[PDB]
């Protein structure tokens, strides 16, 4: 735009861009490398570092799983009749009570953090002739031999073990979520002085699902000093269903049901720190704005957030092409 | 950039324009002056900001999901979750490049097309008053090129009391 | 950052002619003026003129037209201004200012140099 | 790349113009009238027609699929079937938005465009007949009745017999 | 939206282009020429060997994946593992199509660009010692001895003498 | 939906002056042009003249150039015809039709507003 | 594929006139240019004529003014050569070159006419 040299009788009117200093690479669909004046990023690239808690009950899970609340761990028992919108599991988790083993661990996992609660109601279960409370040494609650506290271990009584034949009904009107199990003993002599009988057999059922399983006598390494395990099973018992359980033994009792339902409920593993914020999404890393469209820092993710894409960056071209000089 | 204005016949760009993004510059007998142009800058802004009000926000919520890393073997259902998670963001990261690449094309189109749609303006607006030289400006013949008979390109210009042709415009040295 | 870097103080005889200097750093000297400002302890600002690195533009104002002199040094990125026959009423705090271009706002002034014509 | 003609020199749309998409209008010393173009008309409709074969009629056969509504609770193949399905639904929603505004921005462009190319054609037809009023008509400097003003819009223009008609009322008038 | 020179002004291509795609080609006093420009050649040639660059050669790893064809029926993780491949597969040719079509308009609308930002070039060049046939062609109203075809061409062509020469030779009778 | 109205039936006098009416609603009444037509009984249809609202462009038949006059009334949306010197041969029935242009078909027509000149 | 096929060898008297051929296929014969390079036994090859077969546009070398003129056939794409008084000095072998354009380069050549000018 070399304007002339300003003659007194016809002149000039250029017309130009903006063209700030020094602006911002981006990527087109001819070049890969072309100038602009102002571009946004639209990859949230780091967190803040930690979680927080502000739209969501964000449940730190501290040193329990999400299971071992569920069963009643004695480091668990602060957990008891909590809700939650994420539980935070911590990579710190261990057990402290009696070795179990979930047969479908994730599934369970996975519902009962879609229930999102672990709200817990006792019914008067009608066991009669047989020993309720068992207790364990691998098992300490306020410096005591005890057990899970959501589960019963049902034993012999007078060395008899009667043939147990239970019934609750659901007259209410949401689903019941019963948590039960089956002992593994160790050996033929433990089994008979726990149970009474050589063998074990336990068909609890409802009017639409049957579930038989049989106890597994045999040694297992130890784990807490203990020899054996318990598998953990659930029922799931439907307004108008009737939950039959009916045992010869190797019965871990239920004592009540856990009102699952549906929502907006979910499960983390994460490490980061809780603190106080306002933000909706949340990953294992940390809370992350949600204001860029894409993100690269977890693909777990909870709540309103970015789609999680492979690239580091992306510059959308805010401005117009950058041509200096 | 396909209509040639901005990496075209404009040879540069000009610092300094700190107020508008399109504008007017000239040198006539009162002197250098300049002024930006706020109605192709305002559009240009409209439509980005109108990609911006696209992009920004609008996230989807998804609480529950699956789990998507796993810290042992299972076999069948942990293949199928991980190929359904890598298919999953394979697909968006084709999505989010596209669509990045496609909007910057867009961006630089419509910006080539507002200068265009600026110096058509103004050479419409002269008629044959002026001459454009090929370096994005216009000779204008007359007298008060942008003083005070050129304050009025806002959309006022006459072109009709300065039909000065005799001038220079079609003259014999 | 932008800096436009001024001499301090210098001390002049009465009658004489002084350049005073302005160093510009941080950005491109070629694209953005240079104007001048002259301020009396007694009095406001008041604009000399102006410069176009580009080309060497000259518009002054008609107070100061035979007075001031303004030229650029575009590989030394510095723009001077040339003071002729300093009388007691040039004695005053003189500033250089970055603007955009002509009618644009002075964006970053200088330190100013004050220049006390006396002997 | 908005042409700047169906929202630019062109203040607004011809209601009354109730065949074609494009066409002329002239203002003569025989009397008023105006018909439509039938070139850039065909062109437009035929590029949007296309669009319409490409989307309207062709859809996928798909007969046995998984099970997307579940009245029970099963946890790990339930959650994987219900992340495919609403991956696959988010997928082809964004799809189906970006299609809709891909599709809508072209037709825009390329509806300005054939506005813009028969404007160009029509003025490239007068090169000293007519001059660029800025609204859309030309005001052509000499005596032409419905003969040329058909030829204008036919084809056989001459641009040669009126030049010296045009040009003393162009320059001296 | 395309612009009107590849196939609307620009008639009907030339085929004489052995070097370039782009060119010019004159008949002056000292008989006929063809000559290629670099530019605009070189410009459409680095567009769309960038889009050969997005897709020649980039391939992603995929190492280990589910199965994709069974000897045996089964249940649901069959059917969910079809329904996956046939999902990622719908997709991805989904994304193939749109992906062809867009770069295939694009690269059709860079070219008639470069045909019109060539032209317009050309144009500005000439000042108002050339006129627009409509061809595609410019009537150059001042004879020259290859010397002006040679400065049109680079980029160093001036008004010159050919000023009043061309006019007194476009404004007469 | 698109209309447009007339009056009925009026009763006018040998040589007087009559201004029959046309109310259009449903439409945009500048972006269409409103035409007239004249049908006698013994006779087809016979056009006398267009009006365009925008800017009351007048294009008259040679035959009715003397007779009729055409005018638009932008805020009521009507069109009217200024008859003059009415006689026998100016009994028939009157038409407004509009059109879109001034070389396009009537799109939609009126009732028909009968006007005997009897006494 | 493309090739232009000629005649294989004429027996021409001295001070005749010989009509060469070079028919064009496997190509668009309008749109590629048609030149004529004429090489003596003992010397090199020799440029005559350029046709331009759109529209016969002839340009032909000083010496070979009045001794060549080029034709086109577009019905049989074939080119002519109509050489006329044939001497001593024109027994030389005859070569076709199709071309894109006057500028651009003899892409392909004939297999060559040898035309002895002999009694
Ligand atoms: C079938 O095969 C399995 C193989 O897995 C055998 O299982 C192992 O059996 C041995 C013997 O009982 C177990 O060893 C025991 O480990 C206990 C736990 O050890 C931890 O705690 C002690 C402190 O209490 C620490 O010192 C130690 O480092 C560990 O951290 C010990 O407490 C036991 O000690 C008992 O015996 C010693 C004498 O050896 C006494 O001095 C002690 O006071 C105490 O009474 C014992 O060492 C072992 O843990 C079992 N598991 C595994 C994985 O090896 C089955 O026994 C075998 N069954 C048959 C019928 O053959
Ligand atoms: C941008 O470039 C300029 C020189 O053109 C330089 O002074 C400035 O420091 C650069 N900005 C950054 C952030 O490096
Ligand atoms: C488990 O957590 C509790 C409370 O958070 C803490 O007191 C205890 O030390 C933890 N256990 C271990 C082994 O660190
Ligand atoms: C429990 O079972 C015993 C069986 O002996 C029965 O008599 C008793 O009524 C039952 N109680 C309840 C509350 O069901
Ligand atoms: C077993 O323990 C529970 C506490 O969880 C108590 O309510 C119940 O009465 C106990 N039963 C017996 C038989 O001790
Ligand atoms: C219009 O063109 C057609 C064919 O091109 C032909 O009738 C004639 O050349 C033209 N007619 C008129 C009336 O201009
Ligand atoms: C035309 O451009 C060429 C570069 O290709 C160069 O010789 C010069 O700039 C121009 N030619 C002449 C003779 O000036």
């Amino acid at each position: 735009q070399k304007l002339p040299g300003n003659d007194n009788s016809t002149a000039t009117l250029c017309l130009g861009h903006h063209a700030v200093p020094n602006g911002t690479i981006v990527k087109t669909i001819c070049n890969d490398q072309i100038e602009v004046t102002n571009a946004t990023e639209l990859v949230q690239n780091s967190s803040i570092g930690e979680i927080c808690d502000s739209p969501h009950q964000i449940l730190d899970g501290e040193n329990c799983t999400l299971i071992d609340a569920l069963l009643g761990d004695p480091q668990c028992d602060g957990f008891q009749n909590k809700k939650w919108d994420l539980f935070v599991e911590r990579s710190k988790a261990y057990s402290n009570c009696y070795p179990y083993d979930v047969p479908d661990y994730a599934s369970l996992r996975s519902l009962v953090a879609s229930s999102g609660t672990l709200e817990f109601n006792n019914e008067s279960f009608n066991w009669t002739g047989v020993t309720q409370n068992g207790t364990s040494s691998a098992c300490i609650r306020r410096s005591n031999n005890s057990f899970f506290s959501r589960l019963n271990w049902l034993t012999q009584l007078n060395f008899k073990y009667p043939a147990l034949n239970v019934t609750m009904p659901n007259n209410e009107q949401f689903d019941k979520l019963y948590i039960w199990g089956v002992h593994h003993p160790v050996t033929d002599k433990d089994q008979i002085f726990l149970y009474a009988q050589s063998s074990g057999r336990i068909t609890v059922s409802t009017k639409r699902s049957q579930q038989a399983v049989i106890p597994n006598i045999g040694y297992r390494p130890r784990i807490r000093n203990i020899p054996s395990r318990i598998s953990i099973y659930w029922t799931i018992v439907k307004p108008g269903d009737i939950l039959l359980i009916n045992s010869t033994g190797n019965l871990i009792a239920p004592r009540g049901y856990f009102k699952i339902r549906s929502g907006k409920s979910s499960i983390m593993r994460s490490d980061a720190p809780i603190g106080k914020c306002n933000s909706e999404c949340i990953t294992p890393n940390g809370s992350i704005p949600n204001d860029k469209p894409f993100q690269n820092v977890n693909r777990i993710t909870y709540g309103a957030c970015p789609r999680y894409v492979k690239q580091s960056t992306l510059k959308l071209a805010t401005g117009m092409r950058n041509v200096p000089e | 950039g396909i209509f040639g204005a901005i990496a075209g016949f404009i040879e540069n760009g000009w610092e300094g324009m700190v107020d508008g993004w399109y504008g007017f510059r000239h040198q006539n007998s009162e002197g250098r002056g300049q002024a930006a142009d706020l109605k192709s800058t305002q559009a240009a802004i409209d439509c980005i900001n109108g990609k911006l009000n696209r992009l920004i926000g609008k996230t989807n919520e998804k609480f529950h999901q699956i789990e998507k890393e796993f810290s042992e073997v299972e076999g069948r259902i942990q293949d199928l979750e991980k190929y359904v998670e890598d298919t999953k963001i394979d697909l968006w990261s084709y999505n989010a490049e596209l669509l990045v690449a496609l909007e910057n094309q867009h961006t630089i189109d419509l910006t080539d097309s507002e200068m265009n749609k600026l110096f058509e303006k103004t050479k419409k607006q002269l008629r044959e008053n002026a001459e454009d030289m090929g370096n994005g400006c216009f000779k204008i013949y007359h007298k008060c090129d942008n003083a005070c008979i050129g304050s009025i390109r806002n959309g006022t210009y006459d072109h009709d009391v300065y039909r000065d042709e005799a001038l220079n415009n079609r003259f014999q040295i | 950052q932008v800096q436009l870097q001024q001499s301090g103080t210098d001390l002049v005889m009465p009658g004489a002619s002084v350049k005073l200097s302005c160093k510009a750093s941080g950005y491109t000297f070629i694209s953005w003026w240079i104007h001048w400002v002259k301020q009396r302890p007694g009095q406001g600002l008041e604009w000399i003129g102006e410069i176009d690195p580009s080309d060497s533009y000259t518009s002054y104002n008609q107070k100061f037209k035979g007075k001031a002199t303004l030229t650029v040094d575009k590989s030394s990125s510095t723009a001077y201004m040339q003071l002729s026959s300093l009388t007691s009423e040039d004695s005053a705090v003189y500033y250089c200012a970055r603007s955009g271009y002509s009618n644009y706002p002075f964006d970053y002034w200088g330190q100013g140099t004050t220049l006390p014509v006396s002997s």
